[PDB]
């Protein structure tokens, strides 16, 4: 069906050996039930009706003069949202153990915010988010948005839980500030863990139980 | 086939859905392409389904909605273009193609609903009359017009299994002579055709498809390949040679298709065509019938004068036309006529003057018809009447038998019809034949008078009233005779008093021209009106009038075929243009194709090809119509003014022609000037160049006789040309001056298209009009600024570079004359290039006395060694033997030579690359008489 | 045809100066020097747009040109090579006829003229 799907990665060195299995065990078929047997070559770009895929990679403030997330445009192919979780080089880092959860999030709700005016022929659609992320978070409110400036992860996914918006959570470190999280994003009113390490957690989405 | 989706992406950006267009256009079909193609890229990925399915996109949901609602819709109907919508998105499916593909091809064959009858007797057909329009059939894809093709050809092929009498539809073979135009539908049409659907109508033994077939070839078929006329005129020859042919109505119509094909022959296509049946030369030929060979001598005649192959030669042997003209004369041995004789090649009539068989006498003819007149008046045993009067071998008198009984008994005995029915219709058209000499000797030698008119009028009413013999079989047989002088005038006499003193065939003439058109394309009505006329004016081919006025009534109900195209008056329009072509060859008859061409003249309309018919007679009878200019205008002007109704204003004379030359003479002739020639040509330059409104009006290609614009402009062109009262050399030197002299009209920066134009007309029309170009290069070589002042004596190699043109610095005519010579001999025939050795070795050798003129034979000559050394290779050893000549005179004649260099590289080029060795004995004895110098860059030509 | 298109107004000592140094760069001679003159205005004047082009161009070539030649003669056997040159034009009938449609009126008399009362 239609769907909005918003992927938000960690891009730093924690996530950085573990990302390729969780794409295999869990992004990538999440990606097949959103488009219906795995994409090769033939899907076009350019259909404003339909599922249309996006990414943001966020980073922590090791990087220190660039810019802390980076966001790609909506896509209607697969193909081209696997080419670009493939792009995807895990390079930052330092020493610390948090990052800009804030900030991953206050872009996936503006990319929430363009894709609400983008499609009107629908009212209200499946609009899916995911963090991939293997961190707890920054206790920094959100500092390069607008519209969400000074917010902390808490009232950020508080706002994405109402809305109606769909978040998820596949780490590959089993932690406490994301189980938090993931409980606080309650939309308004299944083991699907394959690795036992892995703490996946998927309010929309169907994936294979293992 | 994916990358096409880029495309889209590119071609259509949008945010929401595209409207659907107006069904009632038919380029609204090119609105829907892309949804066609989507759906098409759907039912390929159906295949392997889940993988790589393609979905719709966001913008052609609204289209792609229309189509699905309109195939749901199953009361479907013609009137709008939502058929052929259906036909091309779904043509790619096994049954959701069948539900518009009956939907069309049921209006068309018309199943179920009556039977509509055929004229003649015995006749009827499946009840559809109405074709598909044109534009529909261009409005589908390729794959629906195959479909369709293919559908049509098995309902065919069915029906002629099925060995029933009820014929084929009207609206059916409409609609197939219309499929058979698309030639990008090619394996699955013609070639089909004549590869595989006609063999097997002629082995299935139907009759009554292959006369279909027959005629839609005949009457409704425009751009055809020639390996495939030359196959079907095989065809047609091993057709006549069995099926038991006593069946008058398929004979004539295999007799009549031959001829259409013979004679639109085009001038070029006849020599490739004919060297690949060389080997074969009997299965092109006919063996009984002697006007089918008659006719292709004389197409042989015209199309070896019009391309002048025989110039260059004067031998026909070691040529094609050898073998064919042998072959003719077994199987048809036939003498031409002078008058004839002397109008075609040289070689032919070398030929012809040789193999000269002698004829019967006169007296000998007519005591043979009075011994079988009184063998039939005295033997009264009606088998044995019927035996005797119908032997084969027996010399054929009978029709002169029956010309002596109705001349006085006025009627025919009941045993008279049953011979002719034992005869059959091979051997009656060599009855018809020695009936035409009969009629010939007998109105010879009758008194003109009341007597005449009584032979004339029983004449008539052996063509019409008793239907012996057909109009048309009857004047080829009389115009195709042997005759000389006053027995010649007889004859045509004959033939203008039988087309013009009854009412019998102007009647049918005028009142076929007044409620017809020839554009069958844009007709959708035609077989009412053909009903209209047969049964207005019936025509009656198994002996109906002799069976109903023979004294016992013999009631004959032999079926009829199908006929649905086919009458006396397109059936007279070849035997028509042989026939003004006789009265063109013989001198004091002129007056009877005046008044032929002011009667049946309107009847051209319905000429496949007047124009090209037009190009030939005043290109091959120009030596002829040199000084009977009235006639040829008279002519010219009847065959076009034939058409003015249909065709639009100024499709083929131009304008200035139309208010100056349609006026009569009071000996003063339009004498046109440079603005005429200028405006001709630059007719030709635009329609070459691509013009947006074009000076021609724009027509549909696939049903003219031209396949391009600028073939259309270049034979109106030459035919309004030829059609003038001003002489060849006029005509020939004013077109030159349209870029020799000094013009405006004529743009500087443009004069390249205006010179190939020129060199396409002046090649196109006959010898002394391009004959003109020796004497303007003999102008130029004998100049003041090339012999006596070299006072601009720039390096003559800048002077004959034309493209100096490009700073205003060109010379004057030695510099045009050059550019307009290579331009017309860039598009000479090899036969019009083959002149060139003559000129040179005997005008141009003895005038050549300086460098200069020597440098400019070079650079005149030179480029076409090439052309020479590739066809004809005596041409270019005595081209080379004149270039030695020219520089000894010039050697001997002048003190120094400054370029020895370029001229001495040129015979070398010339030697390694064209002539190599062939010039080796004559050349020794030039270079010996050489000056030092030139003999010691020389000396390395002698080995 | 650079003097003739944008400095009609400039002075013939300075064109004098700069035809005889490209005179002497590539050696000329006198009859094809004097031809490519006279060629090169001819060219200039049936290229030229109508209007106060077409005047001005008629000004360089029948009073400036004849008055930059007998500048030439003083700082050069002038006449036969004049004459030479003249008759090297006058070979050149399709540029003269072109000049003399655009002139309406046969343009190389009134040179001649012109070329004679200079000298």
């Amino acid at each position: 069906v239609v769907a909005d799907v918003v992927f938000v990665i960690e891009g730093t060195a924690n996530l950085g050996p573990y990302f390729e299995g969780l794409r295999k065990h869990y992004l990538l078929p999440a990606i097949e039930y959103f488009n219906g047997g795995p994409p090769a070559e033939t899907d076009f770009g350019g259909d404003y009706g339909g599922t249309q895929y996006s990414l943001v990679v966020f980073n922590t403030v090791d990087c220190a003069p660039e810019s802390y997330v980076q966001c790609h445009a909506p896509t209607s192919s697969a193909y081209e949202f696997v080419t670009w979780l493939d792009g995807i080089k895990f390079m930052g880092g330092g020493g610390e153990s948090c990052s800009l959860i804030a900030e991953g999030l206050s872009t996936a709700l503006q990319l929430f915010d363009d894709f609400k005016k983008m499609r009107e022929q629908i009212g209200q659609t499946h609009r899916v988010c995911l963090l991939i992320c293997n961190s707890p978070p920054y206790l920094l409110p959100a500092v390069e948005s607008t519209t969400y400036s000074g917010c902390t992860t808490e009232n950020l996914v508080q706002q994405i839980g109402e809305r109606g918006i769909h978040f998820s959570i596949v780490s590959p470190r089993k932690l406490p500030a994301l189980r938090l999280l993931f409980e606080k994003a309650a939309p308004p009113a299944t083991d699907v863990s394959q690795d036992p390490r892995h703490m996946v957690l998927v309010r929309g989405l169907v994936l294979p139980v293992g | 086939f994916l990358p096409v989706m880029k495309l889209f992406d590119l071609l259509y950006p949008e945010k929401e859905y595209i409207p659907v267009p107006d069904i009632n256009k038919p380029q609204s079909t090119h609105a829907f392409a892309m949804t066609c193609i989507w759906i098409h890229l759907n039912r390929k990925a159906q295949n392997d389904n889940s993988k790589l399915q393609i979905p719709i996109p966001h913008s052609l949901r609204l289209h792609h909605e229309f189509l699905q609602q309109s195939l749901r819709n199953k009361s479907l109907q013609m009137n709008d273009y939502k058929i052929a919508l259906l036909c091309n998105a779904y043509s790619t499916n096994s049954e959701c193609f069948t539900l518009p593909m009956g939907a069309l091809v049921e209006t068309i064959y018309g199943n179920g609903i009556m039977r509509i009858p055929l004229p003649g007797t015995n006749c009827m057909a499946s009840g559809s009359i109405t074709p598909l329009p044109m534009n529909l059939l261009d409005s589908l894809t390729v794959h629906a017009k195959m479909s369709l093709i293919h559908s049509i050809a098995t309902r065919v092929i069915k029906l002629a299994h099925a060995k029933s009498s009820v014929a084929l539809a009207p609206a059916l073979v409409e609609t197939y002579s219309r499929l058979l135009v698309y030639m990008e539908i090619e394996s699955l049409g013609i070639k089909g055709f004549i590869s595989q659907l006609l063999p097997t109508v002629f082995k299935s033994h139907a009759w009554g498809i292959l006369h279909t077939l027959l005629e839609m070839f005949s009457y409704r078929m425009h751009h055809i390949q020639p390996h495939y006329r030359v196959q079907l005129l095989s065809h047609l020859h091993t057709l006549a040679a069995v099926a038991q042919t006593n069946q008058n109505q398929l004979h004539l119509c295999v007799e009549s298709t031959a001829l259409r094909l013979i004679t639109a022959l085009g001038s070029s296509e006849v020599q490739p065509q004919f060297t690949r049946f060389l080997s074969d030369p009997k299965t092109v030929l006919s063996a009984e019938s002697e006007e089918l060979n008659r006719a292709l001598i004389l197409t042989l005649a015209r199309a070896t004068h019009v391309t002048d192959f025989f110039t260059g030669s004067d031998s026909i042997q070691g040529t094609w036309c050898k073998d064919i003209l042998q072959t003719i004369m077994s199987f048809t041995p036939h003498n031409w006529a002078s008058h004839t004789l002397s109008c075609f090649p040289g070689p032919l009539q070398a030929f012809f003057k040789q193999n000269n068989v002698p004829q019967e006498s006169r007296f000998n003819l007519k005591k043979n018809v009075e011994e079988e007149y009184r063998k039939w008046k005295s033997m009264s045993n009606e088998n044995d009447i019927i035996t005797h009067f119908s032997m084969q071998g027996s010399p054929p008198l009978f029709l002169c038998l029956l010309w002596k009984m109705l001349l006085e008994t006025d009627h025919i005995n009941q045993i008279g019809y049953r011979v002719l029915e034992r005869i059959g219709a091979r051997a009656l058209v060599a009855h018809v034949r020695t009936f035409a000499d009969f009629l010939v000797y007998e109105f010879s030698t009758s008194a003109g008078g009341q007597q005449l008119n009584k032979c004339i009028e029983i004449l008539n009413d052996m063509v019409w009233k008793y239907n012996i013999v057909t109009l048309d079989r009857l004047i080829l047989c009389l115009a195709m005779r042997s005759h000389e002088g006053n027995e010649a005038q007889v004859c045509y006499f004959i033939i203008q008093l039988l087309l013009l003193k009854p009412n019998d065939f102007r009647n049918r003439v005028s009142d076929f021209v007044k409620e017809n058109s020839p554009e069958h394309w844009l007709q959708n009505d035609w077989h009412t009106k053909h009903m209209n006329y047969h049964k207005k004016y019936p025509e009656k081919l198994y002996f109906e009038g002799l069976a109903e006025q023979v004294d016992p009534p013999v009631q004959i109900q032999s079926p009829y075929l199908p006929i649905y195209f086919g009458n006396v008056c397109l059936r007279f329009l070849p035997v028509f243009d042989i026939v003004i072509h006789r009265f063109l060859e013989l001198l004091p008859v002129s007056k009877s194709l005046e008044t032929l061409l002011d009667h049946l003249g309107g009847l051209y309309k319905f000429h496949d090809r007047p124009v090209t018919y037009l190009y030939n007679t005043l290109h091959y009878y120009e030596m002829h119509l040199r000084d009977r200019a009235f006639l040829k205008r008279k002519l010219v002007h009847a065959i076009i003014g034939s058409l003015k109704d249909n065709r639009p204003q100024g499709w083929c004379l131009s304008d200035t022609y139309l208010k100056c030359a349609m006026n009569a003479r009071e000996e003063n002739p339009w004498v046109p000037d440079d603005t005429y020639y200028c405006r001709l040509i630059g007719r030709l330059v635009d329609t070459m160049a691509g013009k947006s409104p074009g000076p021609f009006p724009n027509c549909d290609w696939r049903f003219n006789e031209f396949p391009n614009p600028a073939a259309h402009a270049l034979h109106v062109t030459c035919v309004e040309l030829m059609a003038l009262a001003v002489s060849g050399k006029e005509v020939g030197n004013a077109l030159l001056n349209v870029v020799l002299k000094s013009q405006p009209l004529v743009p500087r920066e443009n004069i390249t298209a205006w010179m190939n134009a020129i060199g396409l007309i002046i090649t196109a029309l006959p010898e002394p009009y391009w004959i003109v170009l020796h004497d303007r290069i003999v102008s130029v070589i004998s100049s003041p600024s090339l012999t006596s002042e070299t006072e601009w004596v720039g390096y003559p190699f800048r002077l004959f570079d034309f493209t100096a043109c490009h700073q205003s610095y060109s010379e004057m005519s030695c510099s045009y004359t050059l550019a307009l010579a290579h331009a017309v001999w860039h598009h000479s025939s090899i036969g019009q290039l083959s002149l060139i050795p003559k000129f040179l070795t005997e005008v141009l050798l003895p005038i050549v006395k300086t460098e200069f003129q020597l440098l400019y034979v070079y650079h005149l000559v030179g480029p076409f060694l090439q052309r020479f050394q590739q066809e004809r290779t005596r041409c270019m050893i005595e081209i080379g033997v004149a270039f030695y000549d020219m520089l000894l005179n010039v050697d001997q004649c002048s003190t120094h030579l400054n370029y020895m260099d370029p001229i001495c590289d040129f015979l070398y080029h010339m030697k390694y690359m064209f002539t190599g060795d062939s010039v080796k004995e004559q050349v020794e004895k030039i270079i010996c008489n050489l000056k030092p110098a030139l003999k010691l860059r020389l000396r390395f030509i002698t080995h | 045809l650079l003097e003739g298109t944008m400095n009609l107004t400039g002075e013939t000592q300075s064109l004098v100066e700069q035809l005889t140094m490209v005179k002497r760069m590539q050696h000329i001679p006198t009859p094809l020097f004097v031809l490519e003159i006279w060629k090169a205005c001819f060219v200039g004047l049936i290229e030229s747009p109508e209007g106060t082009e077409e005047l001005k161009w008629t000004a360089f070539t029948f009073l400036k040109i004849p008055q930059v030649l007998v500048k030439l003669k003083k700082y050069s056997d002038f006449t036969e090579d004049v004459n030479c040159a003249f008759e090297f034009l006058l070979k050149l009938t399709p540029l003269l006829d072109k000049a003399d449609q655009r002139c309406n009126c046969d343009c190389t008399n009134f040179l001649l003229q012109e070329c004679g009362k200079q000298g």
